[PDB]
This record gives structure tokens, C-alpha cells and sequence, in this order.
């Protein structure tokens, strides 16, 4: 997903539609990142850190 | 999701690890029950190869047989209700306009001057052919 | 959602530890 | 009771009552095992262990 | 059961070197008084082949004559109330409803204007004779 946003970069070449679907595909990426923060705030040990 | 969440909760008691081969054995006999019914539905689906309303009538037959155990009845009800809410939505989407869409011919009725909607004998609803003719 | 289901299994484990602790009191007050 | 559950396995055959009787026989089998778990909590350290 | 929890009570004493025969025989003295009244209950139950109201009669006169020992009276009062409260409940539904069903000829009244029922002479009731006639 991260490489697809790198080959995305156009002025707006061969479509407005194809670079909205990518913008949706980056809007999909913000939901994978919010998971990575709640599990790192779950890491608080001072919950058990098992796999 | 409900099966995997009990296993992680007793692992909090595994860092205080004193749990038994017997305390674990009690929790697995309820969850062999949940899995054995699910396996025996899955084993019937490998021998069956049904889809559409033919699956709906097989799951309607499992609401008859799995009675006597309350919690085996509750999932076999819920599996039938989760198979019928797609199917009767394909019913209702054929009633308001007549939109017949077939990804893999979920509904029975296929599009034909002809007047040839001809239900199918391949599939049948949760009820008998009288409601299919209706 | 996923945190709500983790609390439902935690309540089932709480009644489990309470049922085992009640029989442990019968093993310590009549023993 | 274990062999009765082994003979319980039917689709639902020659009687709707027959595995309903073994369903309760699995409920009263179930009650025996909670009495086994309160025994194992006696065994380890966390009363005296006489017969 | 209450005997065998007193069994587990005394090994709790025994888990060090403490025990003489008479520290322990203050448990044997209530239990010796227990078995001696309980077996002499149990002897009158057995060899006479006693069934019917005569068992209820027998346990009733043991409660009357045992004014002497309070512990000996307390057991057979519990024995005459645990054996008669089923039997009191059987007559209670019989006088309330009006239909009888003895599973093993339990009651003093058996089958036989032109329908007859008669007090048997095998069972002699713990009640008064007029109030058994009533």
C-alpha cells in the first residue's frame, strides 16, 4: 500500500478517478495506523505483553 | 472472535501460572461443543456442495434436528437467519422492480413475450414449493 | 467492540475465580 | 456416561427425545467437573492433602 | 454426612503429635450416643418387615418415650419429621383433590356409593383411629 502511493504522483495524469481511488486507498491507510497506536498504548507495563 | 477471546483471558492467569489440566478441561468441553457442531455443519457442506435456496433448506432442516440442546439450537437458528437475510433481500429486490441479478445464481428465478420465469428445481426456499409458486 | 468482548470474557473469568474461592473457604473454615 | 455420549452421535435418529436425554446427561456430567476443579485448587500452593 | 465431617475435623487435630485417646473420646462420646440411638432406631425398622402407618407409629412413640436424653430425642424428632412430611403431603393432596394414586401401596387407604375404599389392617396409623376413620 505504501509503494502504491509512491507511484501515484502525477499532475493529474490519465484520470481524476484513478487518483481518487488512491486517495481512498490512503484513507484506508489511516485505519491501519490507528491500530498501531492503540496496541502501543496497550504496551503499558509498569495488560501483559504476550504475542 | 468469541472463541479466541477466552484463550487470551486465561493467559493472564498463565503469568501467574497455576492453571490445571482439569480447569482447562472444563472450559474445553463447552468449546468442543461449539466447535463440533460447527465442524459437523462444515462436514455436511463438503459432502453437499449446495448453494442458494438449496443451502437455505438444508439449514432449515438443522433447525429441526438440533432441538433439545438450547445453545446448539441458538446457533443453528442464527445460521439460518444469517443465510435468509441475504436470500429474502434478493426476494424483495425482485419484488419492488424486478431486478434479477445473479453473481452465482443466488435466487432461483432466472430471466427468460416468453413468460418463462420457471422457478427452478435446483433451489427451493425455507418453505415448500407453494411459496415459490407464490 | 473488541474491548467490549474482552470485558465479557473477563466477567466470565471473575465468576470462575469467585466460585473457586467460595469452595476454598469451605476448605479453610471446616478443615 | 462417556460411552453414552459416544453413542449419542446421530443426525437426529430414531427419536427426538433420545439425545435430549443425553443433553441433560451432558449438563449433569458438567456439574461433576466443577467439583473436580475445586479439588485441583486444593492440590498446588497459592488445608491438608489427606484422603 | 455429619458423622463424616466430624471425621475430617479430627485429623485436623491429628496433623501434629497431640492426640491421646480421650482428647478424641469427647468426640467419641457424642458419636457413641449418636449410633446407639440411631441403630436402635434402625433395628426396629428392619427385622419386623415394617411398612405403612406402623413405621410412622413406631417413630412417634420413640419420640414420646425419649424425654430423658435431649440429643436422643432430637434425632428421632428429625427422623419422624423427615419420614412423615412426605406421608403428610400424600394425604394432603388426597383430601384436597380427591383422587389417589399409590405407586407402591404407600397409603393406608387402598382401592377396596358402590365404589369402596377400606383402611387396611397391615398399616396401623400413627394418627388417632376416628381421625383415620374421618
Amino acid at each position: 500500500i505504501k509503494k502504491y502511493t509512491d507511484q501515484r504522483s502525477l499532475d493529474r495524469a490519465f484520470g481524476l478517478v484513478g487518483q481518487s481511488f488512491c486517495a481512498a486507498l490512503h484513507q484506508e491507510l489511516k485505519e491501519y495506523y490507528r491500530l498501531l497506536s492503540v496496541l502501543h498504548s496497550q504496551l503499558q507495563v509498569e495488560s501483559s505483553l504476550t504475542l | 472472535k468469541e472463541y479466541m477471546i477466552l484463550i487470551s483471558q486465561l493467559e493472564h492467569l498463565q503469568r501467574q501460572g497455576l492453571l490445571s489440566l482439569q480447569k482447562l478441561w472444563f472450559y474445553i468441553q463447552p468449546t468442543l461443543r461449539t466447535m463440533e457442531v460447527l465442524a459437523s455443519i462444515a462436514t455436511s457442506l463438503n459432502k453437499g456442495e449446495c448453494f442458494g435456496g438449496a443451502t437455505l433448506s438444508l439449514l432449515h432442516d438443522r433447525t429441526f434436528g438440533y432441538t433439545g440442546d438450547s445453545q446448539a439450537q441458538e446457533l443453528c437458528l442464527y445460521l439460518t437467519k444469517a443465510a435468509s437475510a441475504p436470500y429474502f433481500d434478493i426476494l424483495e429486490r425482485w419484488i419492488y422492480r424486478g431486478i434479477i441479478n445473479d453473481p452465482y445464481s443466488e435466487f432461483m428465478v432466472e430471466e427468460h413475450w416468453d413468460q418463462r420465469y420457471t422457478i427452478v428445481q435446483q433451489q427451493i426456499p425455507s418453505f415448500l414449493q407453494k411459496v415459490a409458486d407464490k | 467492540a473488541a474491548a467490549a468482548a474482552a470485558a465479557a470474557a473477563a466477567a466470565a473469568a471473575a465468576a470462575a475465580a469467585a466460585a473457586a474461592a467460595a469452595a476454598a473457604a469451605a476448605a479453610a473454615a471446616a478443615a
